[PDB]
């Protein structure tokens, strides 16, 4: 899941959020695994042979940067003084420093605005990403620090701004139990990762009121899906390519319901088991996986009918999965055509009630 | 808590926008309390008991 680019010095900078590095022996057996953060610098390439004890990647763990993909001139778009950003001036020279505000301290005038950095050329037109047909612009979230001036020429792979991140507290059992309860209650994350609902080619369409549109054209069959992705959302897709079900249109934390709906039961059970075990394995607790698997089984007990079929179930009712299975296996023995359903995921509190 | 006037605020936990609301409370030794408060729309409001 590597998506990198070469900087001025000739090294390799990662532009992907889920890059995994692995060490493979000559037999082809993996032996070491690491995660590569966004904006990290790789000393070595992919597929090369290195010696034991050799540094391969470096990064700053305290700040998350934003790295440009195309060289050109930087300019501000929707950057309004004193209303959406706060600027300080180094009066000894012509330099200055800027901080992007958050939605907690901005007026209604800047409520609907969207500050960003735009990469243009010398001629003043918009520079597009090579290989695609989209403008080279980057949105700055709240509390970002920029060290550049308007019109400054920047090279590809250089950092345009830095985003500080908080430290945290102690990593003990009082800080993971909320995560375990979050997993077992199947809560929705604050901002999910948009996943492709159906497979096929992709293409964009109409744009309304600061909101994009995504139409996935299947290679054969219907063409129904018209997803209204928000404009502020960053996508990893472009018109013309093809995607499969469950692929990541936009990165972010996952939602267990989407995983269940798209990739199936085994995917969501594996995700839940791994996420829960990664909390206990930090504290030195050892627990088998049957115990979490039965809990996940108890969570997946409801099914919603999608077509009546030859059964007597209604169109949009929610019932027990076992009852649907019993009715369908009774109908299929008589030569009829049963009903079809969709599995549900419920929290333990809601499932028990 | 001693009698007098105290200025406090909520740490953005009352509004999903994370906007802090400030209030001033006058608490006497004997009588009725008084409260001045700010709303998310920046409108001063009064409150008794």
């Amino acid at each position: 899941n590597v998506k990198s680019v070469v900087n001025s010095s000739g090294k390799l900078v990662i532009t992907s959020r889920n890059t995994e590095l692995k060490l493979i022996d000559e037999f082809g057996r993996t032996k070491e695994s690491y995660k590569v953060p966004y904006g990290a610098v790789l000393a070595k390439g992919d597929g090369e042979q290195v010696a034991g004890g050799e540094t391969v990647a470096n990064w700053d763990p305290h700040t998350m940067p934003v790295i440009t993909e195309v060289s050109g001139f930087v300019r501000f778009t929707d950057m309004i003084d004193g209303q959406t950003i706060t600027r300080q001036t180094d009066e000894l020279t012509g330099l200055s420093s800027l901080v992007v505000l958050d939605s907690a301290e901005r007026t209604a005038g800047g409520k609907d605005l969207r500050p960003a950095l735009k990469i243009v050329d010398a001629q003043g037109n918009d520079v597009l990403i090579p290989g695609t047909d989209m403008p080279a612009q980057y949105f700055l979230p709240g509390k970002a620090i920029v060290q550049l001036e308007d019109g400054v020429q920047i090279s590809s792979g250089d950092t345009l701004a830095r985003i500080p991140q908080e430290s945290g507290g102690t990593k003990d059992i009082t800080g993971g139990l909320p995560r375990v309860a979050d997993l077992f209650e199947a809560r929705r994350p604050k901002e999910p990762a948009i996943l492709a609902e159906i497979s096929g080619i992709v293409s964009f369409g109409k744009e309304t009121k600061g909101k994009r549109r995504l139409v996935i054209t299947p290679v054969d069959g219907s063409d129904p899906y018209e997803e209204m992705i928000p404009k502020w959302r960053q996508l990893n897709v472009f018109e013309g390519e093809r995607v499969e079900r469950g692929d990541v249109i936009s990165d972010g934390p996952e939602a267990p319901h989407d995983i269940l709906r798209l990739r199936g039961v085994h995917a969501v059970t594996r995700y839940i088991v791994n996420e829960v075990q990664d909390v206990y394995r930090l504290q030195g607790v050892k627990i088998n996986d049957k115990h979490i698997e039965v809990i996940v089984r108890q969570m997946l007990r409801k099914a919603t009918i999608v077509n009546a079929g030859s059964s007597d179930f209604l169109e949009g009712e929610q019932v027990e999965y076992s009852r649907v299975k019993i009715a369908n296996r009774e109908l299929e023995a008589n030569g009829k055509v049963g009903a079809t359903y969709s599995r549900d995921l419920l929290g333990i509190t809601k499932a028990s009630l | 808590r001693s009698p007098g006037v105290f200025f406090d605020s909520d740490k953005g936990k009352t509004h999903s926008s994370g906007k802090v609301l400030y209030n001033a409370r006058i608490i006497p030794y004997r009588g009725s309390w008084l409260d001045f408060e700010f709303d998310p729309k920046d409108n001063l409001f009064v409150r008794i008991d």
